[PDB]
């Protein structure tokens, strides 16, 4: 309070120091931030946002962003203080640090509820944020793309109108800058955009970004691969044409590489989920996935005790969604000896529907001794596996 | 001669309302075609993040 | 004769062989197959679908594998939709042959002659022949409308 009292009338450096105090206090826990809000500091920080020096504006904006980053109600109080248009105006200022701080504050605000993102948008922030993507600054692009990701993550209309500001291929160009967190921000943005409706994913395909995302994933490593795997999985799960777009854009082997070389568990679960969403469609999806040698890896990871629960669950889901349409008998043959009984049913059905309509397939199955294993597989007297074995 | 009407009708009906593949693959090739013309364009600016800051 | 198509045709018609395959025998069923056709620039009859399935279907169940899909794509190449002969199909249903058909006159044909369309397809081809979509078949519009790929 003592710093808040007689603050807007002092010199600039005192305002910057007090805003720094508020930023530091509201950084650790929310309680400090509500205490700052209670002492009537949001209005003073709003007043600090029109000082003729960019330093006071930057300090006040950073304090507001760090205050409005814990929960929703702090951001509610900050927005109710009347700071969103000022944060939008701060970006127009030529100071790169002020632009970065304004974008960071917008990201911190528009990440708790859709209405905060809508309020930031209605202040005309989309048109600006799209205009600083081409700016040659690491941190500025990072914060702009992070704010766009947080805005385009809530509802369909937000992400639709973010794309309406001609954000392509200016964001697609950010996927090969020698910065890495810029690539992560761009991936997060595309993931949040291509998740609501197949129209946005169709438009993102139509911008030529699936290949760019896949190649960026191939050219980098770590947790930055998670948003790309998520966006491509969502695109595959959206419709059939989008899943062809991904498959033709050579996404399945990239998923296999991510599943193999990434030591992390959630990245492997991500790759498994994306593979399952790809292969759950037409049998062409499954044959394209199967020929890339992903099913044995998925089965091994599902049978690996050290694998996490989510990884095993997603691997089993992928196996069930791929083996329910896979027609490639040479890919389905190894499952006869290493798949569990609750997975062998799909393989036996796939065989019972392939074999009656291919003589060479039956010849190779007999010469490989797969029918003996099928006979060695039990079934319930009445379950679908019984009729599948009978058809075999 | 009626068999002639229905073939074309059943064709373009699928193309327009259901789905068109001549709308898909040409663009899916344009996906790889555009990536070449996307990259250097603002790699020049990615390297001008150098030529302005580095 | 499962070796008819060329590489461009194989690639173009393989990933469309896909988009409607759901039975999954390395093959596709009848109507999914027609949808695969009709999304590939060409517009086959309901009769051509069966004539060119049965001839190459080594199984006889109406499902065609991709190697036989090569044969049937190539035959549909040979059955490339002749633009003028559907326009000719319209001057004898419309016995005057002036260029314009009412929806009722042509529907009297699409319900008694050839592959009798369902009334949904008939109404939508009314909307597609009559771009306004009121019930007046302009087949000098309908034909090059369907030529669009």
């Amino acid at each position: 309070p003592q710093l808040v009292y007689s603050l807007a009338e002092q010199n600039r450096f005192y305002k910057k120091a007090a805003a720094f105090v508020l930023r530091a206090v509201g950084k650790h826990s929310p309680q400090l931030a509500q205490a700052i809000v209670d002492c009537g500091a949001l209005d003073t920080l709003v007043i600090c946002l029109e000082d003729f020096d960019p330093g006071v504006k930057e300090a006040a904006a950073w304090a507001l962003g760090y205050i409005a980053r814990h929960n929703t109600e702090l951001s509610q109080a900050v927005v109710d203080a009347g700071a969103i248009p000022l944060l939008v105006l701060c970006i127009q200022e030529p100071e790169i640090a002020l632009k970065r701080i304004a974008a960071s504050a917008l990201s911190d605000i528009s990440k708790h509820s859709p209405e905060l993102a809508q309020t930031v948008v209605d202040a005309g922030a989309i048109a600006h944020l799209a205009q600083m993507i081409l700016n040659p600054d690491a941190k500025l692009k990072r914060q702009v793309l992070s704010a766009l990701s947080q805005i385009a993550k809530h509802s369909v209309d937000l992400a639709e109108m973010v794309v309406e500001a001609e954000i392509f291929p200016v964001v697609l160009t950010c996927l090969k800058d020698k910065d890495e967190y810029v690539k992560k921000n761009a991936c997060t943005l595309i993931r949040e955009i291509a998740k609501h409706t197949p129209e946005l994913s169709q438009l993102i395909v139509n911008a030529g970004g699936v290949a760019a995302v896949i190649d960026c994933i191939g050219s980098c490593k770590g947790n930055i691969r998670l948003p790309g795997i998520m966006m491509l999985g969502y695109v595959a799960a959206h419709s059939e044409n989008l899943a062809m777009a991904v498959i033709i854009s050579k996404g399945v082997p990239q998923l296999s590489i991510c599943l193999s070389e990434e030591p992390e568990d959630h990245i492997k679960a991500a790759a498994a989920w994306a593979l399952g969403q790809l292969g759950r469609h037409t049998p062409e999806h499954a044959r394209a996935v199967a020929v890339t040698n992903t099913l044995p890896v998925l089965l091994s990871l599902y049978m690996s005790p050290e694998s996490s629960e989510d990884l095993q669950l997603k691997s089993k889901k992928a196996i069930k969604n791929i083996l329910q349409k896979c027609t490639y008998l040479p890919a389905l043959e190894p499952f006869l000896y290493d798949a569990p009984p609750n997975i062998l049913k799909h393989v036996v059905g796939q065989f019972s529907k392939v074999l009656p309509h291919d003589s060479k397939a039956r010849r190779l199955f007999v010469t490989s001794g797969g029918l003996k294993k099928v006979q060695e597989i039990k079934a319930e007297p009445g379950s679908l596996l019984q009729e599948y074995i009978n058809s075999i | 001669m009626a068999v002639r009407i229905q073939r074309r009708w059943r064709g373009f009906r699928i193309r327009k309302y259901c789905f068109n593949y001549y709308y898909l693959k040409e663009y899916l090739r344009a996906v790889s075609e555009t990536n070449d013309a996307i990259r250097e364009a603002l790699e020049e600016f990615a390297e001008m993040k150098e030529r302005e800051e580095r | 004769m499962a070796d008819q198509l060329t590489e461009e045709q194989i690639a173009e018609f393989k990933e469309a062989f896909s988009l409607f395959d759901k039975d999954g025998d390395g093959t596709i069923t009848t109507k999914e197959l027609g949808t695969v056709m009709r999304s590939l620039g060409q517009n086959p009859t309901e009769a051509e679908l069966q004539d060119m399935i049965n001839e190459v279907d080594a199984d006889g169940n109406g499902t065609i594998d991709f190697p036989e899909f090569l044969t049937m794509m190539a035959r549909k190449m040979k059955d490339t939709d002749s633009e003028e002969e559907i326009r000719e199909a319209f001057r004898v249903f419309d016995k005057d042959g002036n260029g314009y058909i009412s929806a009722a006159e042509l529907r009297h044909v699409m319900t008694n002659l050839g592959e009798k369309l369902t009334d949904e397809e008939v109404d939508e081809m009314i909307r597609e022949a009559d771009i306004d979509g009121d019930g007046q078949v302009n087949y000098e519009e309908f034909v090059q409308m369907m030529t669009a790929k």
